[PDB]
């Protein structure tokens, strides 16, 4: 099929690590300029446990879109486009803790 | 007593005075704006009730949120409510921003100012008459009317 | 048939527009795949998704055929097909006083050539396809949300995303800002069904 | 018998829907000749 | 003495005017409402960076100017000389100069902006 | 089949160069303009006092939703459920149960006013002129709370306006 | 007893404020077909009240990037430099007679200009340094107009001392003499207390609120109330300079009444222009008083130079 | 000739220039 941006993976895995260092690099700003109460190390990990969601993917065009996504994300917070509320979305902090265990399951409702 | 008194006269002048100088903010998202203009079209004239319309939050008295509250929009509407110096009021004009009206099923449409901010008074109708506005709006005047703020604080 | 219920046809455009449709597929048969005019005088033609550039360059530009207006640009998502979405071109010729429809095909990955270079009107056409549908516009001078949320997550106006969506909005006190929580909705959208079990229009009978 | 609205038979009055901006005020040289005097005569 | 007076009490009205609008009213105030405004959302830079005047050189030529209104302002009482034909011709040679530099820089497209 | 707007050259005679420094330098149109609205200034201003004073409106209003009912005084809703199903708003929801006379009345009937687009589709569909949007429209309430009606609102609010909601119908019915 | 006359040119001056509000709310409104404030007090007399009371008993915010010395400085100089702007003014007798009690008034203008300025600097925003910026540029277009065509209507009076105006107008206006330098120091009046056609330091539908975006309750009503006491007092410079009144030594009253029925006339064609015409740019502004006016004022200036000598009718200089 | 032309040029495009040039120059 027809490629968006890379041929192989070692490509796309290229382009992936130059949208991590333009993210890891973004931090210290956006919480400075957003005025987040949070550290550049939890941005930076949160960056990181983005990145972690999207490692199983092996096909290099979702890996191309992905990176999309993620430049226009990026640009977003540079361009100050998003919020405080839009960055600290990522930040689940209003949801509750919702248990994994199959008995906490059971206990709480009828969800499979 | 002479003190409850002097507090409840007094509680009356404030009273009327932010009632009948209400400034809401040029604030208009949506259809129900335009219903808005015609309030203060001379036909109806808010100013004449002393209702002026100033563009600052921060020289305004009232929000009226005339429109869908879309979720892009939320963030702003909040901000701007935030800003708005105490005593502020919130009139929710239409079932758009009342809770979400034809738009209730939508991905990015907030059912109802009212998970926003916190609203005085609902302004039913898609979009609601100029009156029914106005009716709101003169309902916000009785509604002021009834605030017994230094009262209460005589009695705290 | 005729009296005042039915519309009436006109078969000198019909036969226009027929044949404009054989000049153009004649003209360019590398991209061009399938020509129609509808009964109501409305004609297509159906390109390959390679010559998106091509063919609306040639009915920008040609002599014959001065379509210098983009009417619109849309797409229609079918997820019963291999290439879901359905990628629309909506022409107008104010030359000859006529319109015209391109429609070509691509997947949830292929990209597709972007017009702008042919029409200046395409960009944010172009960006709400890709807002609502996922489809990439490549060489695009700036592709990103048009109409979403700043932070969305997800294309609206495929057929498989749910209308409610999945994330709803509110004000909470403890963080001071508005916060997105998953969709709870006091009352659930009912779903009805309301097609006839029995055939309204025998002339578009599928075979068996 | 049928009463829809109608317009009244022989049709509606003549609807003006052209501008009709007036021509006001004196020509130039009056006006300057009418300030100029007004000077003249603060003058003296 | 009696305009410091008048100074005095216009500038003691003000300031407890300023006294009641910060101390009659019920204050509430927290991070949000004190938050600059930029129509709703956040403001992307500085308000104190820099602001570029495209209409510099009008600053500058309106200090000489300001300059020539205050060498003009003597006149009234320039009027009560004996020598009226040396007075009225140094007034008109300093108006006739400023008319000359309001010239030049017009012709050499000083007044516009940018 | 078209028209010019603007296009006008102006003429250079001297009589009409002269009105025109004369417009320029006495500003001619800015006292036509000051006229204008001095004139303005004295005509009778539109503004109707209200409350006491309402602008006019027609018997085919869409206001305030209503349930009707028959002269004889039982209620005309015989649970179709169409004014629901048309409804484009989706605000009605409708559940019924034979009743103990074995008639076909609703046991729940709730509009919310806050979802409601007042389109007027329900009183159109409805076969029996149950659903009937009044000619109500200051309705308005401080709590979001007040305006989810259900049918024993609607009930209340039809024995309250019919007098004028018959009124509106007898005098409008034969437009539909 | 000056200290009465202090409180009687004061406090009088702000209840003219504050009704002059609601007699501009009427006006607009019923030159767009409306009824102004009708139903707070009779004919709305009762609304300006309302509305100080309302402001004065609003929670005024200090904003967290403002320098709060500044922000609370300016509007105390705009209030105080307004109310001091009356001081020298003959109504028939000045409450400070000041040998040139012109150019005092020159001075105080030109210091009112750094509320406006210390208010939008100080806000720290950006509308409101943009509306800063719009009033330098604005006092950058009209200074040098405003004082030459002053200096050359000043030159049929002798002297700079306001209370001689009534004396050279005993027979004739002197806008029968400078009607040209009247229209232009019209329209510099206009521009300089940022009023009609030249709202542009506010900027409503431009700027949101202009410098004072970020100003609330107390504040904001007195740059307010300075702003309109400043259009009463220029438009009162304005019926002294060129319409000038008789005056009876044995009965001032007659004098007074003609004055303040011209401060109205003056005020209410202010709130007409208000209400005629679409709001200039700022650009064209500067562009207009620079590249038709002052021309023209240098022009005057000269003529007005010129005759008295050619005319032998120098003004006395006592 | 060219006098005139330049005056009535003059007086149709730039009319204020042309009423301070003749003030002043009186
Ligand atoms: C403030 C917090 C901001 C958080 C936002 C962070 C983001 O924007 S995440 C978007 C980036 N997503 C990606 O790069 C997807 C990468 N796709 C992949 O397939 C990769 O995981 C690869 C190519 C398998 C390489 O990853 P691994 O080294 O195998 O693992
Ligand atoms: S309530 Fe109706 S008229 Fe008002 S904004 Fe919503 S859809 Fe538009
Ligand atoms: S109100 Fe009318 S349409 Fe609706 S369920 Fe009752 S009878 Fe049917
Ligand atoms: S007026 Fe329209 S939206 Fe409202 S209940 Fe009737 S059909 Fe539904």
């Amino acid at each position: 099929v027809k490629p968006i941006f890379s041929r192989d993976m070692n490509e796309a895995k290229r382009r992936v690590r130059e949208l991590y260092r333009a993210w890891y690099r973004e931090v210290p700003n956006t919480v400075h300029l957003f005025q987040l109460d949070i550290s550049v190390k939890q941005g930076r990990d949160k960056v990181r446990e983005m990145f972690m969601k999207n490692a199983h993917v092996t096909d290099p065009r979702v890996v191309d879109l992905l990176v999309i996504k993620g430049k226009m994300e990026l640009e977003e917070t540079i361009n100050v486009w998003k919020q405080r509320t839009h960055i600290m979305r990522f930040f689940h902090e209003t949801e509750a803790p919702r248990p994994t265990d199959f008995l906490s399951k059971f206990y709480v409702g009828h969800d499979p | 007593s002479r003190g409850e008194y002097v507090v409840a006269k007094l509680d009356d002048l404030v009273n009327w005075a932010r009632r009948s100088s209400l400034w809401p903010m040029t604030f208009g998202l949506a259809c129900c704006a335009v219903e808005m203009m015609h309030m203060a079209a001379p036909r109806y004239d808010m100013d004449r009730f002393g209702v002026v319309f100033r563009a600052s939050p921060r020289q305004s008295d009232v929000m009226i949120v005339a429109g869908t509250l879309t979720n892009k929009m939320a963030p702003a509407l909040r901000k701007v409510y935030d800003q708005m110096p105490e005593p502020r009021y919130v009139v929710s004009m239409g079932s758009c921003a009342n809770g979400g009206g034809y738009y209730h099923y939508s991905y990015s449409v907030v059912r109802g100012c009212d998970r926003i901010v916190p609203v005085d008074i609902y302004v039913p109708g898609c979009p609601p008459t100029a009156e029914a506005l106005l009716y709101g709006i003169l309902q916000l005047q009785r509604k002021i009317k009834r605030e017994k703020r230094l009262r209460i604080w005589y009695r705290r | 048939d005729t009296r005042p219920t039915i519309r009436p046809r006109n078969d000198v455009v019909h036969k226009q527009l027929s044949a404009f449709g054989q000049y153009v597929a004649e003209i360019l048969p590398k991209y061009v795949q399938q020509v129609q005019v509808s009964c109501f005088n409305e004609l297509e033609i159906f390109i390959h998704p390679d010559g998106v550039i091509p063919v609306l360059t040639f009915l920008r530009d040609h002599t014959n055929a001065q379509f210098k207006s983009l009417a619109d640009l849309t797409a229609v998502d079918v997820p019963t097909r291999q290439n879901r979405f359905e990628i629309v071109y909506n022409l107008l010729s104010l030359r000859f006083n006529s319109r015209i429809r391109v429609k070509t095909y691509t997947d949830e990955l292929t990209p597709i050539e972007s017009s702008v270079t042919v029409y200046k009107a395409a960009n944010w056409y172009e960006r709400e396809i890709w807002d609502m549908f996922g489809v990439f516009f490549a060489n695009h001078p700036d592709l990103r949300r048009i109409l979403t949320d700043y932070g969305f997550e997800g294309h609206p106006f495929r057929k498989d995303f749910p209308l409610s969506g999945y994330v709803e909005l509110r004000y909470d006190d403890e963080v001071k800002r508005v916060v997105a929580e998953p969709v709870e909705l006091a009352q659930e959208f009912r779903k009805f069904d309301l097609n006839s079990p029995w055939e309204a229009f025998p002339a578009y009978r599928q075979p068996p | 018998k049928v009463k829809q609205d109608m317009p009244p038979p022989g049709g509606y009055g003549p609807i003006d829907y052209k501008r009709n901006l007036p021509r006001r005020g004196l020509s130039g040289y009056s006006m300057f000749a009418v300030g100029i005097g007004t000077l003249l005569f603060g003058y003296w | 003495m009696n305009i410091m007076l008048t100074l005095l009490t216009n500038v003691t009205l003000a300031s407890l005017l300023v006294l009641i609008a910060f101390w009659l009213p019920q204050l509430n105030a927290y991070s949000e409402k004190t938050s600059p405004y930029e129509c709703g959302f956040d403001p992307m830079g500085s308000a104190r960076l820099p602001f570029s005047m495209k209409f510099f050189l009008v600053a500058i030529t309106f200090l000489l100017f300001d300059l020539e209104i205050a060498l003009l302002l003597p006149l009234p009482w320039a009027s009560q000389t004996n020598n009226l034909k040396t007075m009225l011709t140094m007034a008109l040679f300093l108006l006739i100069l400023l008319a000359a530099s309001l010239a030049y820089e017009w012709t050499q497209k000083g007044l516009e902006w940018a | 089949t078209y028209k010019f707007v603007n296009m006008r050259e102006p003429s250079m005679d001297m009589k009409s160069v002269t009105d025109r420094a004369a417009q320029t330098l006495l500003w001619t149109e800015l006292v036509r303009g000051l006229g204008m609205t001095l004139s303005y200034l004295f005509r009778e201003p539109a503004t109707i006092n209200y409350p006491f004073e309402k602008g006019p409106l027609s018997p085919r209003f869409r206001g305030e939703h209503a349930l009707r009912r028959y002269p004889s005084g039982e209620e005309r809703c015989i649970a179709c459920k169409l004014c629901e199903a048309v409804c484009p708003a989706q605000a009605i929801t409708i559940e019924a149960e034979p009743r103990a006379d074995g008639s076909r009345r609703t046991t729940r009937y709730d509009i919310d006013m806050t979802k409601c687009i007042y389109c007027g589709f329900c009183q159109e569909a409805c076969p029996v002129d149950a659903i009937v949007e009044g000619p109500n429209f200051e309705f308005s309430t401080e709590t979001h709370e007040e305006l989810l009606y259900n049918k024993e609102k609607l009930l209340n609010n039809g024995d309250k306006w019919e007098a004028e909601i018959a009124a509106n119908i007898q005098a409008d019915y034969l437009y539909r | 007893m000056f200290m009465i006359n202090i409180l009687s040119l004061i406090i009088p001056i702000l209840l003219a404020v504050a009704f002059l509000t609601l007699v501009e709310r009427k006006v607009l409104g019923y030159m767009q077909l409306r009824k102004g404030p009708n139903v707070v007090g009779p004919y709305g007399l009762l609304q300006p009240i309302a509305d100080a009371l309302k402001l004065f008993t609003k929670e005024p915010l200090r904003p967290a990037t403002s320098s709060i010395s500044m922000f609370i400085i300016a509007p105390i100089l705009a209030l105080s430099l307004a109310l001091t702007m009356w001081v020298p003014l003959p109504m028939p007798y000045p409450l400070i007679n000041m040998n040139l009690g012109v150019l005092f008034m020159l001075a105080m203008s030109s210091l009112a200009v750094y509320s406006i300025l210390w208010s939008g600097w100080a806000s720290n925003s950006k509308y409101a340094l943009i509306g800063a910026l719009r009033a330098v540029a604005q006092t950058i277009s009209y200074e040098v107009t405003l004082a030459i065509i002053l200096l050359s209507v000043l030159l049929m009076n002798g002297s700079y001392t306001l209370s001689t105006l009534i004396t050279t107008q005993e027979h004739i206006w002197m806008i029968f003499t400078s009607w040209p330098l009247a229209m232009m120091w019209f329209i510099s009046t206009l521009a300089e207390t940022n009023r009609a056609p030249f709202d542009l330091t506010e900027g409503e539908s431009e700027l949101v609120s202009g410098f004072n975006v970020e100003y609330a309750a107390g504040p904001f009503a007195m740059f307010f109330m300075a702003e309109y006491a400043n259009i009463i007092m220029m438009n009162a410079f304005t019926a002294i300079l060129f319409l000038g009144a008789s005056h009876d030594p044995h009965t001032p009253e007659l004098y007074t009444i003609n004055f303040v029925l011209k401060t109205l006339a003056l005020t209410i064609t202010f709130l007409w222009i208000r209400a005629s015409y679409p709001r200039f740019r700022y650009d064209q502004l500067m562009h207009l008083l620079w590249k038709s006016f002052l021309p023209l004022t240098l022009a005057l200036c000269m003529w007005h130079i010129s005759l008295p000598i050619m005319t032998a009718s120098i003004p006395p200089q006592s | 000739g060219r006098i005139a032309s330049f005056l009535k040029n003059a007086w149709a495009k730039e009319p204020v220039l042309v009423a301070s040039f003749a003030i002043g120059g009186l």
